[PDB]
């Protein structure tokens, strides 16, 4: 009690990190998606359409190889964008 | 025909999940297999040649093989766990999000805090029309509202939760809808979500065991450019195998005390250092020949690195190193000065790390009995001790394996979730309204079917 | 066999010697106390292993020059040109030195890898002659602790309830000498045994009633005859009490 009211008396009256992470994470995801959200998709599977097991297994192999080398691109980002808020 | 290529699509995502374990375990085994190889690896001598010294000569090919197995083995690896456990991260994430947003206020009353990458991040699956995809609840935006509209605006918070205000008036009064064939092209574009596979992935990514097993990936594929970055890969028996967690767990249960005692062990052995260097110079000649002295303690640096480096290693502290003081006028001095070293930095600091490695041992052990003993004498749901069922002969295995299952409430959970809600009966009605409350009122909490018939029954 | 042996050999009479661990009660609790976390002793040196053999590829891919191990410039001994020469170096000398490889390879002041070299020396000191080393110490001292604990929860658990029905002791302690009284004369076990022999040996054509009672539950293997939870005292407390 003794102490609470002397403090009572005596009492008178990482955002950039955050920030830098998101920023990488959005402009990766965005160009990861710029690849697979537009028409020439089209013109890409013109030579897939047939049924052929074989190029279906390396476009399903190769979606998640993108996936892996856009994954890799934001760590580099992200590396990159901490040593510069360290400098 | 694409009803046909996703058909074969989802066959291939289950076959590795159902195999992303068994997987795993063949990424080890061939890791263990490269290791071994390479552990009949030379060096010739100009540059110098690695190379694989063998009598047999055909474990080059061999190695090569492996190395290309781990490397598929480990994408492999990655799209299973893609196709496993993802999901429930997801699911995770968007039940969190959802109850925060209901129970909390989160993105209305609150606000994220700013330093919260998920919180941050978690601003983007708000808008999506297709935000709880994992998790059950369909409706949690429509209790949103309810919730929330009232007070802080039907349209504000259908802004802040991407709803649509007017199209559900005009569709009910006339239904004015078109038909839609996925065959056709930019259908599939149209119908995926852009802004929620975006949150998917930034949250896939953010998660540490995906980061895992994407380091494990390129660790895998460095390995072609040199065979040794295949042994970064045997780190993996950590994460791999059960048993040699606990006695890792021996390690890092005290890790933070283990970082504090290093640091500790640094600071006094830079004031031993600072007590040499200001009085105890001339007896830190490591060199053999008087021609050419080597004094260590001549700087700062290179006597506390000596401290550091030779003294903490050597059995009877730096008094092993340095030189005799017999003869000298600071001959009891030193004598101090080492006796002391080795009383506090060799004996008692090291005896605290293998004080703090036994503790957790201890600590570890006994959380485990204590597990065992309060599953043993209380029920887990209505917590009425053993005794009390142990009157009636297997009572207290009766009552927790017949009446207070654990297992079976969450039977009827996901009995609730799957049946539908408008044949519900009247307890069923009951329970899934507290459910959906939250309010957990209707577990049993120190009453049970036989304290309140006890009289009847008994 | 080997007592055999010890003929051809007189030395094969050694391996008798072993025989006191399986003579001597006494050496057995020395011994569980390694047996008890055999497991995790073994798994430890494995780990130790994988450790010592990741400081190899290091120390081969990279300090190769200060494994030097002869002392004449004529004729160098490089311990660390090869894998299988560089791993049994580090396991077979780095461990059982005091201080880590450090402590016998060459020493590093005055070259460019002389901070990485003392990062290696040091880490391998920490991490494998402290704290591996401390697991081992750790696991034996916890194996001890672990049975003394088992002893004294057998002493406990016999102290306190009664092996048959399970009633605890304070119920019989508000009669004096309640527990030991009903222990050693209304539910004793040795007393149980007795009556499974008595049952055994006897003829089945005379039995009382509840010797044949209790010999068809004994043949159907139903132990429903053992008390559980109650006793004489408990079903008659009105009238005894
Ligand atoms: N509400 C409860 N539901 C289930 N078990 C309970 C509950 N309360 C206490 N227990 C006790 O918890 C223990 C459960 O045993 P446990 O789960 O170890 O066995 P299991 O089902 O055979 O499988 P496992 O050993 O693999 O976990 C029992 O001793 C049981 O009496
Ligand atoms: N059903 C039971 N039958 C016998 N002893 C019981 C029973 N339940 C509890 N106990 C307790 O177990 C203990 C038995 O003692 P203990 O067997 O150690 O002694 P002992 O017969 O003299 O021989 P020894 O010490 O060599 O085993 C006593 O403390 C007794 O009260
Ligand atoms: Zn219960
Ligand atoms: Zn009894």
């Amino acid at each position: 009690i003794f102490e609470m009211q002397l403090a009572a008396q005596i009492s008178e009256s990482s955002i950039l990190t955050v920030r830098s992470a998101l920023f990488a994470l959005r402009y990766n995801i965005l160009t990861l998606m710029r690849m697979l959200s537009l028409k020439s998709l089209k013109k890409q599977m013109k030579k897939v359409k047939k049924m052929t097991v074989k190029d279906m297994v390396t476009a399903f192999f190769s979606s998640y190889w993108s996936i892996f080398m856009t994954l890799l691109h934001f760590v580099a980002s992200v590396f990159r964008g901490f040593f510069r808020i360290i400098c | 025909f694409w009803k046909k290529i996703i058909a074969y699509q989802q066959k291939l995502l289950n076959y590795f999940a159902r195999n992303f374990y068994n997987m795993r375990m063949l990424a080890l085994f061939v890791a263990f297999a490269i290791n071994f190889i390479l552990l009949f690896y030379k060096v010739s001598t100009i540059a110098v040649h690695y190379v694989l010294e063998e009598s047999s000569g055909y474990m080059e090919p061999t190695l090569r093989i492996l190395a290309i197995l781990h490397t598929v083995i480990s994408f492999f690896c990655i799209i299973g766990y893609y196709c496993l456990k993802v999901p429930l991260v997801i699911f995770k994430r968007e039940k969190e999000v959802a109850r925060k947003l209901e129970f909390d206020g989160l993105y209305i009353t609150e606000q994220p805090s700013e330093d919260d990458i998920k919180g941050q991040w978690d601003r983007l699956v708000i808008n999506t029309q297709s935000f709880p995809n994992n998790y059950w609840d369909k409706f949690v935006k429509r209790k949103v509202m309810d919730k929330y509209g009232e007070f802080y605006g039907r349209d504000r918070i259908s802004e802040l939760l991407g709803m649509d205000k007017a199209a559900l008036d005009f569709s009910d009064a006339r239904e004015k809808k078109k038909p839609k064939k996925d065959s056709s092209l930019s259908a599939v574009l149209n119908s995926i979500d852009v802004k929620y596979q975006m949150w998917k992935l930034g949250v896939v990514f953010t998660d540490n065991s995906f980061l895992y097993l994407a380091w494990y990936m390129t660790m895998s594929v460095l390995g072609h450019y040199n065979n040794f970055f295949f042994a970064a890969h045997l780190l993996d028996i950590a994460m791999g195998f059960k048993t040699l967690r606990t006695i890792l767990s021996s390690v890092t249960h005290n890790g933070k005390q283990l970082v504090l005692t290093v640091g500790l062990l640094a600071v006094v052995v830079y004031l031993y250092t600072v007590v040499a260097f200001n009085f105890f110079r001339k007896f830190y000649n490591k060199s053999e020949d008087g021609d050419t002295p080597d004094m260590k303690c001549d700087d700062m640096l290179t006597c506390y690195m000596f401290h550091m480096y030779v003294g903490v290693r050597a059995g009877g502290g730096i008094g092993d190193e340095i030189e005799d003081p017999a003869g000298d006028e600071y001959e009891i001095y030193r004598i101090i000065f080492d006796i002391t070293f080795f009383f506090f930095v060799i004996v008692i600091l090291l005896a605290i790390i293998q004080g703090l490695i036994i503790d957790a041992f201890g600590e570890l052990r006994d959380q485990q009995e204590q597990v065992k003993e309060d599953m043993e004498t209380k029920c887990f749901i209505c917590g009425i001790g053993n005794d009390y069922f142990d009157t009636v002969p297997h009572g207290f295995e009766t009552h927790t394996l017949q009446e207070h299952n654990l297992a079976n409430y969450l039977f009827f959970l996901m009995y609730l979730i799957n049946k539908d809600e408008t044949e519900h009966t009247g307890q069923e009605s009951y329970v899934w309204k507290m459910y959906q409350e939250r309010c957990w009122e209707f577990f049993p909490a120190g009453d049970c079917f036989r304290k309140q018939y006890e009289d009847q029954l008994n």
